[PDB]
């Protein structure tokens, strides 16, 4: 069992009030069953899509979850991930500089 | 510059009810072009890139037929390996398979692949000579004995050196507008004070294709590595990729540091300097 | 284009 790496970021440089895409990229995990939610101020976003499951050279899996969003000064975004390797759901906050 | 075609297959047993979850995807380079998902309603190989849509009904019927047969074999394989490894019917297990070919800078065959993992570990893999097998353990060894007796490698070698390379080249031509377009990284540097004394320089590479790239920091023209940070290359979600590398420097000394960017889309490496 | 041969472990 390998725990997921997590990156949370936007498709395009973040500009307040301009529409964009929020990404949560989970990789390096085994097995493949995984729960991934994107959050807006602590609440689950409903219209979230993901890529088709594939894996890297070392057989570990990767997925991209994504949704359209419009960043603002105040709103917080985050990616919540649960996997068999995790005691509790791991939350990673979106930092526009990362 | 080289190119690849790859097919990736994942089969996850569902011991509580029904058949394994099965997902297949095909790539040319870093571009996914087909998918099959056992949980989807179509039960067909589906297009995932515009340029494969040019292919006719017979292609889709043939690719559906082959991928479905493959899914049934993985179902059998899960049962076989559970037997080999003396495991109960109660737990869920994973078979993974990848196969494909590269063409080199001369546009001819360069390498062929065909390998499996069980529960995330190497099981059996075709060697580079496309004649011999690497069996990780005694379960994989029994598979190897069978395959050697059945001349499985010869039949794979013919596909890898023939059909695989030929169709890869076909796709590359039909999809050339994107598949043979290199998107050089869009690069910039940002600057973040950590204290009155030190600051983070972050060198960004955005919107590039293909995914392969190198970002390197230097101080006074020498590789740095110390006090750096480099995120794993990540998908933008529009088919391109992103990466950044950062260095912490003494404030006032930013000018000493250069970020070096290498990518197939760049005739010469790029140098970025905060100044 | 997928391989035709139907190999089992
Ligand atoms: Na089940």
């Amino acid at each position: 069992q390998r725990t997921p790496k997590i990156q949370v970021y936007s498709r395009h440089p973040a500009e307040n009030g301009k529409s964009n895409f929020l990404n949560c990229y989970v990789s390096g995990f085994h097995p493949s069953d995984i729960e991934v939610d994107l959050l807006k101020n602590g609440e689950r976003i409903e219209k979230v899509e993901h890529s088709d499951l594939s894996f890297s050279k070392d057989w570990s899996f990767y997925l991209l979850y994504y949704t359209e969003f419009t960043p603002t000064e105040k709103d917080e975004y985050a990616c919540r991930v649960n996997h068999v390797t995790l005691s509790q759901p791991k939350i990673v906050k979106w930092d526009r500089d990362m | 510059g080289s190119h690849s075609m790859r097919y990736f297959f994942t089969s996850v047993s569902r011991p509580g009810r029904g058949e394994p979850r099965f997902i297949a995807v095909g790539y040319v380079d870093d571009t996914q072009f087909v998918r099959f998902d056992s949980d989807a309603a179509s039960q067909r190989m589906e297009p995932r890139a515009p340029w494969i849509e040019q292919e006719g009904p017979e292609y889709w019927d043939g690719e559906t037929r082959k991928v479905k047969a493959h899914s049934q074999t993985h179902r059998v394989d899960l049962g076989t390996l559970r037997g080999y490894y003396n495991q109960s019917e109660a737990g869920s297990h994973t078979v993974q398979r990848m196969y494909g070919c590269d063409v080199g800078s001369d546009w001819r065959f360069l390498r062929g692949y065909h390998q499996y993992a069980y529960d995330g570990k190497d099981y059996i893999a075709l060697k580079e000579d496309l004649r011999s097998w690497t069996a990780a353990d005694m379960a994989a060894q029994t598979t190897k004995h069978k395959w050697e007796a059945a001349h499985v490698a010869e039949q794979l070698r013919a596909y890898l050196e023939g059909t695989c390379v030929e169709w890869l080249r076909r796709y590359l031509e039909n999809g050339k507008e994107t598949l043979q377009r290199t998107d050089a990284p869009k690069t910039h540097m940002t600057h973040h004070a950590v204290s009155d004394h030190e600051a983070t320089l972050r060198c960004w590479a955005l919107s590039f294709y293909p995914a392969e790239i190198t970002l390197t920091w230097q101080r006074d023209g020498e590789d740095q590595t110390q006090d750096t940070e480099l995120v794993e290359t990540r998908p933008a979600g529009d088919g391109t990729f992103q990466k950044w590398a950062a260095v912490v420097v003494p404030s006032g000394q930013e000018q000493r540091y250069t970020c070096h960017v290498q990518h197939e889309g760049l005739p010469k490496p790029l140098t970025l300097r905060w100044e | 284009r997928q391989i035709s041969q139907d190999v089992k472990l």
